[PDB]
């Protein structure tokens, strides 16, 4: 096509799932779209304090070409309501759709998505607005200064997020500890209405893969130091849908308060990067050692 | 990093709040004692009513403190399905404390809170009065419902005199080894209009501005409260007085029309010396002048008839 | 870009040497913020005096060129309800700092315009969280904010320009 | 460890829901009485009309242990009982949120639960903040292991005796089918083994039926709407009336629709009935309907009948309830209406 | 601990601080109000806080309940003669199955009941959410039905409203 950015698919599984995926980040906010010879990227942040980048590479669609030259990429920001609503109005007989087209001819033209059926094919245009100031890149990982990380299967951490949902979790903990003897302990710890509350891991290579604890450098591993960290349910539970489609869940925790999740389901692959609470006050600090001790 | 000296100097004993010297020592006697009933602390903005609940309560609780203390204010939902469920669950939890201590719940900005939690905390502190006690704290102590007054010990805290602010200065100066005069800590007090954490804020602006606090530097960012500047405006015998001060010290000053006239009706409310009907006349007049701002007309000529007006009433 | 800017834009102060007119607030806060002794600041003052300019400036000065993503500023074209206190500010206001850069920043610009309710939330959140978040608000009518809300701001004022 | 208790079938952990889920709609807390023998778990509504107890024996448990000297803390909660025999029993009796007990009983719709494990542990080597907490221990089948601790309040326990009293009279009543002859020795071996022991003021009537009706003619019923049950057995025939009356306004305007539908049974069907010689007899439906679903949540197929004993006097008197299964007893009381 | 109005609470009916007018009213139409044909179904107290409504009320009921409920045909709960003189409606209760909104309507369900050997006095003190608009609008249907009720035993209802002012709140 003459367009700069042009990428048409088969599989609409991927699209409808995407924009499930970044429906708990707002019903009703904007979307940054990023666009790559590696392919196009969703973004969505909330209160400056959580961010989600879902991914779709090049092997996902059957047709991929970006043409465009003075730039390696193009950034451009949509409303997700206006996408919400059109699709669902035309993704009503999914039965009969059987290609999805999307195009971008660079700044101040839309974004236009067409689904092409046998017979009809229904083309929608998006306005694009200004970009916000705040940098996505802005809240990330600190990749010299990793905390801890570990590696979770999917149901797992999918099962534990719907428990601390179901039960009005207020507050999370992830309380992440090492010691000899391939000895490892995963937990989170929920603060709501029924008090204190925990969910332990089993220390076995089926469902905790691998944990680690890196002593703030990334280097040393350090045996019997626990890593606690502090955060709000609202934005933790926000993982939920990702974790849905996920097969496998890597945490990887800095000294600096940033947690990121890398979801893993050719494939759609999501990050999730939030920041923890300033401090733990004494009662859940005094809580959480006697639940883990 | 270094904290605002009015957070870092919160006191954190009772022995350390100064003014309303009575209640004070009341809430120690309740302390040492432990029979702490249903009360409620009623008072200006910054004279210490968070800081005497705060303290209060970790003095009758000790270490029990985390597990005895549950504290909400305006900025936690507090809503009547809060009351139905969070109170009444901790109101109802059995916590095993020394003879003459009890669970307290202290509801910040009580005043706030909607009709229907309040309504609603009338069962739940008839219920579970045996082992928990409600500390509500607020400006306006008519906006707690009765029902709720019925029940609680009343407290009004005053505004604090010069000694007592003075006193908390010096104490903060010498804690922080700061250079002054006595003309510079005079105008401190003087501009704080009885409130402490202005006076603090005021204080820690003059050092970091020039570290000597003399009147001068005190003067050069602290201004004189505008509501004395308005009472002098109203209080001039010559129409030309008036006139003067409303241009010099208020309106090329920056000060909003708006805010003079507001500023001129409270005032005038509060003037002891005129009589009744010229105090009402001249109420009449700042509303009539406070319609013709709202409508658009925020202008200096209005100011000035509006004082025209008042001095022809005067006479 | 700038070529094509209204000149009330175009000529926006960058630093807080390009503010003129309010040397005393200007020199202390410099010095606040060498020192790194912040308090939560409220500027009053009549249209066009450099309010925002100078909070932004500051802003600047304070985090460099990358002040955007840890001042949170508010205006009265967003919606400052008492939900938005409850949830919004109140979750920027009690999370850490991006790289541990010191305190948070939040700007709460045209604040007369904001609700008694929601200036009634703000009290608790601003004397909690005073640690780690700063405050700064900014008024040309001081009636429309609570004593409260007065009380915990040190004040600075904006004269008209000489 | 004061008190401990672990369930590992599935279909024992669905009843156990059950029951809880029920005790939870009847009133907010429930209370939880420990005994050397059972676990009682009971709830009365505010209104005292209604009564619902779940008795579960030790031997439902694949895991019991109490130890009531054991306890230092919540020791209000702690009885002693004198028996008519020259005995005395301990328990240990608390209150807890219905709620937060149902939402921690139920289970995960993908998940499937190995073990769920409740304890008490108010010992002397209990740090305070554990004080007054009940433990609940959750093992998953994927080796996941959740825990809870719900605050409890302990209180005091005043047994119920209408059942007891109501299995006397009914057995100086009318004490031949041998299922008869076994009910009766059910009955005073029940009689015997509690703790505690032809005028028309005697009039007493029992009926047994098979639950399956009662149920599938209910689910049709609407509690929202149909408010009241009426029962009216004769010797021919059983009739079960979900109804409610009309109310009329000011002007004859109707205020509330009166509505009912009946079903009706022949008595060759029911299990058993025994008459004080048409016996009417109404009362409210919502608890009714809600006690009627916890037995078959288990489903045995050993020794498997979901009969449900019903025993009435007079109206205004107490109608009483009981199910029973290997391990549990099911009873529900209720108000009867006193007119006529 | 204990608080004086708590500890020296009245334990009988002279004790109750009432002008003796009103007691002696209140005491006619309650009276009147138990017999077997009652004309009144609802007695609407009103007053502003702590003026002895709810205590004159239990203070009668405690009299008036056991002089007037029929001897039970050996039938109880308990061994004890359950001492409910008064059932209060708990506006805080919350049950799994069921709205709030229908809280009360199932409330007064149950009380009907409460007559001849469970007579019972039905106070209400603690109302529903009367703030919100649909739940007042229920609760004037239901104390509605009830005085339009066609039920020929009913026991009787005692509302307790304390009045006062709503501060105005932003
Ligand atoms: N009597 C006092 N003695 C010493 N410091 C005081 C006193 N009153 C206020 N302060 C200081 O100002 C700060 C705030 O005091 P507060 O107790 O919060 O005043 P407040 O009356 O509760 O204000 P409101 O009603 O919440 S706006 C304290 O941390 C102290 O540093
Ligand atoms: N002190 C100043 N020095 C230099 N330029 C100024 C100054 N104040 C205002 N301006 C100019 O006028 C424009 C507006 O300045 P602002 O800082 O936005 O004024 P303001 O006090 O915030 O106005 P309000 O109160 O929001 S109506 C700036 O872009 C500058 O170009
Ligand atoms: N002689 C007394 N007479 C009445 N009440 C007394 C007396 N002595 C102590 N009290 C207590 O004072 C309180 C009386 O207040 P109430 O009976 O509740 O008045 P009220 O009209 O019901 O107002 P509300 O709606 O409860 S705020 C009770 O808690 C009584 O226990
Ligand atoms: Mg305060
Ligand atoms: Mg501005
Ligand atoms: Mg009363």
């Amino acid at each position: 096509l003459a367009n700069k950015f042009s990428a048409s698919t088969v599989h609409l599984e991927h699209i409808t799932t995407a924009l499930s995926c970044l429906t708990p980040f707002g019903s009703k906010d904007d979307v940054l779209i990023f666009i790559d010879a590696d392919g196009l990227s969703f973004v969505r942040e909330n209160n400056h304090v959580i961010k989600i980048q879902l991914l779709l590479s090049r092997e996902l669609f059957m047709s991929y070409s970006y043409r465009n030259e003075t730039e390696d990429h193009m950034k451009l920001c949509v409303k997700i309501n206006h996408i919400l609503d059109s699709v669902s109005v035309m993704n009503r007989n999914s039965d009969d759709i059987v290609e999805c087209t999307l195009s971008y001819d660079g700044h101040g033209s839309p974004f236009v998505l067409i689904f092409e059926d046998s017979f009809i094919s229904e083309r929608v245009e998006y306005s694009t607005y200004l970009i916000k100031d705040f940098d996505t890149n802005g809240l990330e990982l600190d990749r010299e200064r990793i905390s801890f990380e570990a590696i979770i299967k999917g149901e797992a951490l999918h099962s534990a997020l719907k428990d601390l949902k179901e039960i009005g979790c207020k507050e999370c903990y992830v309380y992440a500890k090492t010691e000899a003897n391939d000895e490892n302990v995963f937990a989170l710890i929920s603060k709501s209405q029924l008090g204190f509350s925990k969910i332990k891991l089993p220390s076995n290579r089926s469902i905790l893969e691998k944990l680690q604890v890196f002593d703030g450098d990334s280097t040393t591993v350090i045996d019997g130091f626990a890593v606690i960290g502090f955060f709000d349910f609202t934005s933790f539970d926000k993982i939920r849908k990702s974790t849905k489609i996920a097969s496998k869940v890597l945490f990887r925790m800095d000294v600096h308060g940033v947690l990121s999740v890398n979801i893993l389901s050719p494939g759609i692959v999501i990050e999730v990067c939030m920041l923890e609470k300033e401090s733990i006050d004494e009662a859940a600090q005094t809580e959480i050692e006697l639940l883990m001790e | 990093l270094q904290l605002p000296w009015v957070e870092k100097y919160r006191p954190q004993v009772l022995s350390d709040i100064v003014g309303n010297k009575e209640t004070i020592d009341r809430l120690q006697q309740i302390a040492k004692d432990g029979n702490m009933p249903h009360m409620i602390i009623s008072g200006m903005p910054g004279i210490g009513k968070t800081t005497s609940v705060h303290c209060l309560a970790h003095e009758l609780l000790g270490r029990s403190y985390a597990d005895g203390v549950l504290e909400l204010n305006a900025s936690d939902d507090r809503g009547i399905d809060v009351v139905r469920n969070q109170i009444k669950h901790f109101a109802q939890k059995k916590l095993h404390l020394p003879p003459g201590k009890h669970k307290i719940v202290i509801l910040d900005e009580a005043d706030s809170m909607t009709a229907g939690a309040q309504q609603a905390l009338r069962r739940t502190m008839e219920l579970y009065s045996n082992s928990t006690r409600f500390a509500f704290a607020c400006n306006q102590s008519n906006k707690i419902i009765e029902p709720l007054q019925s029940r609680c010990a009343i407290l009004r805290y005053s505004k604090l005199s010069d000694e007592d602010v003075l006193k908390r200065l010096l104490q903060i100066i010498k804690l922080e080894d700061v250079k002054y005069t006595n003309d510079g800590l005079e105008a401190i007090i003087f501009t704080a209009e009885g409130d402490m954490r202005q006076a603090i804020n005021n204080l820690q602006s003059t050092v970091a501005g020039h570290g000597l606090v003399n009147a001068d530097n005190v003067f050069k960012i602290v201004d004189s409260p505008h509501p004395l500047i308005v009472k002098k405006m109203l209080l001039a015998s010559n129409l030309e007085d008036s006139i003067q001060i409303l241009r010099t010290d208020l309106w090329k000053k920056g000060y909003s029309s708006i805010d003079i006239v507001t500023t001129s009706f409270r005032v005038t409310k509060n003037l002891a010396q005129v009589k009744e009907s010229v105090r009402l006349e001249m109420i009449k007049e700042i509303g009539l002048t406070h319609m013709r701002i709202l409508e658009g007309v925020g202008t200096y000529l209005q100011l000035a008839s509006m004082l025209a007006k008042i001095h022809k009433l005067n006479n | 870009s700038k070529e094509n800017l209204p000149w009330v834009e175009k000529y926006r102060p960058e630093t807080l040497d390009e503010v003129y007119g309010q040397n005393e607030v200007i020199t202390t806060v410099r010095k606040f913020v060498d020192e790194g002794k912040l308090p939560h600041l409220l500027f009053y003052g009549p249209p066009g005096t450099g309010k925002t300019s100078t909070i932004v400036a500051l802003a600047r000065e304070i985090y460099g060129k990358n002040y955007s993503n840890m001042v949170l500023e508010l205006n009265a074209s967003d919606d400052r309800g008492i939900d938005v206190v409850r949830n919004q500010i109140k979750d920027f206001a009690s999370t850490r700092q991006i790289f541990s850069k010191g305190f948070k920043l939040i700007i709460l610009d045209e604040a007369d315009a904001m609700t008694n309710a929601a200036q009634n939330a703000l009290r608790r959140v601003i004397e909690r969280y005073t640690k780690n978040t700063r405050f700064c608000v900014l008024a040309n009518y001081a009636h429309k904010l609570t004593p409260a809300l007065l009380s915990r701001c040190t004040r600075f004022r904006f004269q008209p320009l000489p | 460890m004061s008190f401990k208790a672990t369930i590992t079938e599935s279909g024992k952990q669905n009843i156990w829901f059950r029951a809880i889920y029920v005790l939870s709609t009847i009133q907010d807390d429930i209370k939880i009485t420990v005994t050397t023998n059972e676990l009682i778990a009971w709830s009365m509504n505010e209104t005292d009309t209604t009564l619902c107890q779940v008795r579960f024996q030790k031997s439902f448990f694949e895991e019991y242990e109490f130890k009531p000297h054991e306890i230092v803390f919540g020791e209000n909660g702690v009885q002693v009982i004198e028996d008519t025999y020259g005995n005395s029993h301990k328990l240990y009796s608390f209150r807890v949120n219905g709620r937060h007990l149902t939402t921690i009983s139920r289970k995960p719709d993908g998940d499937g639960i190995k073990s769920f494990t409740i304890a008490v542990n108010n010992t002397s080597t209990c740090p305070e903040s554990l004080a007054n907490r009940l433990i609940v221990v959750i093992e998953m089948d994927s080796l996941i292991v959740k825990e809870y601790c719900p605050q409890f309040q302990p209180i005091k326990y005043d047994p119920i005796i209408i059942n007891l009293k109501y299995k006397r009279r009914f057995l100086d009543v009318f004490g031949l089918d041998p299922k008869l002859l076994d009910v009766f020795t059910n009955t005073e071996r029940e009689l015997t083994s509690a703790l505690f022991n032809l005028t028309a003021a005697d009039e007493i009537n029992y009926i047994c039926c098979n639950s399956t009706l009662l149920k599938n003619f209910l689910d049709n019923c609407n509690v929202n709407v149909t408010d009241e049950v009426k029962l009216e057995i004769n010797v021919h025939r059983l009739s079960i009336t979900a109804f409610t009356k009309a109310v009329y306004g000011k002007n004859n305007d109707l205020l509330r629709n009166a509505l009912s539908m009946s079903n009706t049974i022949s008595t060759l069907d029911l299990e058993h009935y025994c008459l004080f010689t048409m016996k009417s007899i109404i009362f409210k439906l919502k608890d009714f309907k809600n006690f009627i679903t916890i037995g078959p949540s288990w489903k045995t197929t050993q020794d498997g009948n979901d009969n449900i004993s019903l025993w009435f006097c007079h109206p205004g008197d107490p109608i009483l309830m009981q199910m029973q299964k290997p391990g549990v007893k099911l009873e529900l009381v209720e108000v009867t209406d006193s007119n006529i | 601990g204990e608080q004086w109005y708590e500890k020296f609470k009245p334990n009988c009916l002279e004790q109750v601080a009432i002008h003796k007018r009103k007691l002696k009213d209140v005491q006619e139409a309650l009276d009147a109000m138990f017999l077997p044909n009652a004309k009144h179904r609802i007695l609407l107290l009103s007053g502003p806080s702590g003026c002895s409504k709810s205590t004159v009320i239990k203070e009668l009921s405690k009299i008036l309940v056991p002089k007037y409920r029929q001897n039970s045909n050996g039938t109880s709960f308990r061994s004890t003669p359950n001492e409910h003189k008064v059932t209060e409606f708990r506006g805080d209760c919350i049950v799994n199955d069921l709205p709030q909104m229908e809280s009360f309507s199932e409330f007064l369900k149950g009380a009907r009941y409460l007559v001849m050997s469970n007579l019972s006095l039905i106070l209400i003190e603690d109302l529903p959410n009367v703030f919100h608009i649909d739940t007042r609008r229920r609760f004037q249907q239901l104390i509605l039905q009830w005085l339009y009720s066609s039920e020929p035993l009913l026991p009787p209802l005692v509302i307790c409203i304390t009045e006062c002012e709503i501060p105005e709140n932003d």
